[PDB]
């Protein structure tokens, strides 16, 4: 089967600045008179869509700041001016021989100015406590860059191993991330302790921010 | 032009599952049709294709186990999957390939342009191959606290993926973040969906999270209120 390889696998770029992605086939994609090499864009939470076909033809709706070039076995996707809405994963695909095969994907990340998170803490709902479980949620909202640290403290005891984090894909308009950390406790343990706190460390914060609440207040 | 996949859900290893794809706003019988799959977080792998004359093609990873078929009368493509393995767990997309037709004196033809491209893709159907059973979620409110306020819903303890969440039946989309699900140590998934809104709206604007977990037939609308 044809092996497709793409580079770089991550591409950070500032809106307004150009970008390019290289693809390389293990065999020639020329049919002595078309070359069957395509580019697909997968935006966050969407399926792939065709961006360029046959090396250099733009699919419907694709503006001319995108172009493709190459020949035989080496190909390049170029964007002359990136926009924040370009965030996604770009894939090369050969169609000269079944099975069609894809390169690994290049994740375009949009660079922007540092943005500190807004932090919010949520106690377990009375509804959940009635069910017999307790989840505390800490939300870090609309921040950049992605690296953030969340620590949980329960009556000043550091929690280790009983929380899980989930992070959004970069937003297509403001190029930020959001993050949730969920601390899981049994109802008995939640009801034994008083102060619940999430401490956030981020490049945009001059010192760590703590949001906390007292069970019952 | 639209492709809408159906059939996705949970199946145990060794069993079989049939996906369908309904085509609309295009002459279905005049296109080749393909299936491509993607394990969440990973790249793309071509699964199968059927020409407008019903010839079928397969890579070796599924050859012998999957069968593609079409019923032009119904504007539908099918992928019958047998002897499933955990590693076939993936989102399966149907996609339209080369365009052509049939003329009835001269036979099948293809347009030269776009012949080996996939120009229309469906939204995908997640197939999960697992010996765990279906479990519907609990939906709990994340109440806004006592500038900008945050609220949400916690969709806890469900299997398999996926769950969808909208706010106010789709009317509320700005400021909404629905997080990727996390697999808890129990083997069930959980996710949170949050929205940031003006604090001044909390007394008067109604916020409702609409949760849908199709594998368990669980649909819930949960009003989230300040306490």
């Amino acid at each position: 089967d044809i092996v497709m390889t793409q580079t770089p696998l991550s591409l950070p770029v500032t809106p307004g600045e150009p970008a390019s992605i290289s693809c390389r086939s293990s065999q020639s994609l020329l049919d002595s008179g078309n070359t069957y090499l395509d580019w697909y864009l997968q935006r966050p939470g969407q399926s792939p869509q065709l961006l360029i076909y046959e090396v250099s033809n733009r699919a419907s709706g694709v503006p001319d700041r995108f172009s493709g070039s190459g020949s035989d076995t080496d190909f390049t996707l170029k964007v002359s001016r990136v926009e924040a809405e370009d965030v996604g994963v770009y894939y090369c695909m050969q169609g000269i021989q079944l099975p069609y095969s894809f390169g690994q994907g290049t994740k375009v990340e949009i660079k922007r100015t540092v943005a500190a998170p807004s932090v919010f803490i949520f106690p377990p709902s009375d509804e959940q406590l009635k069910s017999g479980t307790a989840s505390v949620v800490c939300l870090l909202n609309n921040f950049y860059p992605r690296e953030a640290k969340v620590q949980w403290k329960v009556d000043n005891a550091l929690q280790s191993g009983n929380s899980q984090e989930s992070v959004t894909e970069q937003d297509s308009k403001d190029s930020t991330y959001s993050l949730s950390s969920t601390l899981t406790l049994s109802k008995a343990d939640y009801e034994k302790h008083k102060v619940y706190a999430c401490e956030v460390t981020h490049q945009g914060l001059s010192s760590p921010v703590t949001k906390s609440f007292n069970r019952g207040e | 032009e639209q492709l809408v996949e159906s059939g996705g859900g949970l199946v145990q290893p060794g069993a079989s599952l049939r996906l369908s794809c309904a085509a609309s706003e295009f002459t279905f019988s005049d296109s080749d049709m393909h299936w491509v799959r993607q394990v969440p977080g990973q790249g793309l792998e071509w699964v199968s294709a059927i020409s407008l004359g019903g010839d079928t093609h397969y890579p070796d990873s599924v050859k012998g186990r999957f069968t593609i078929s079409r019923d032009n009368a119904k504007n539908s493509l099918y992928l019958q999957m047998n002897s499933l393995r955990p590693e076939d767990t993936a989102v399966y997309y149907c996609a339209r390939g080369g365009r052509g037709g049939y003329e009835d004196d001269y036979g099948y033809f293809y347009f030269i342009g776009g012949r080996r491209s996939l120009d229309v893709w469906g939204r995908g159907a997640l197939v999960t191959v697992s010996s765990a059973s279906t479990k519907g979620p609990s939906v709990f409110p994340l109440a806004p606290s006592s500038g900008t306020a945050a609220l949400g819903c916690l969709v806890k303890d469900y299997f398999p993926e996926p769950v969808t969440v909208s706010w106010n039946s789709g009317a509320l989309t700005s400021g909404v973040h629905t997080f990727p699900a996390v697999l808890q140590s129990s083997g069930l998934y959980s996710l949170s969906s949050v929205v940031t809104v003006p604090s001044s709206s909390l007394g008067t604007q109604t916020y409702i999270c609409n949760v849908n977990h199709k594998p368990s037939n669980t649909k819930v609308d949960k009003k989230v209120e300040p306490k």
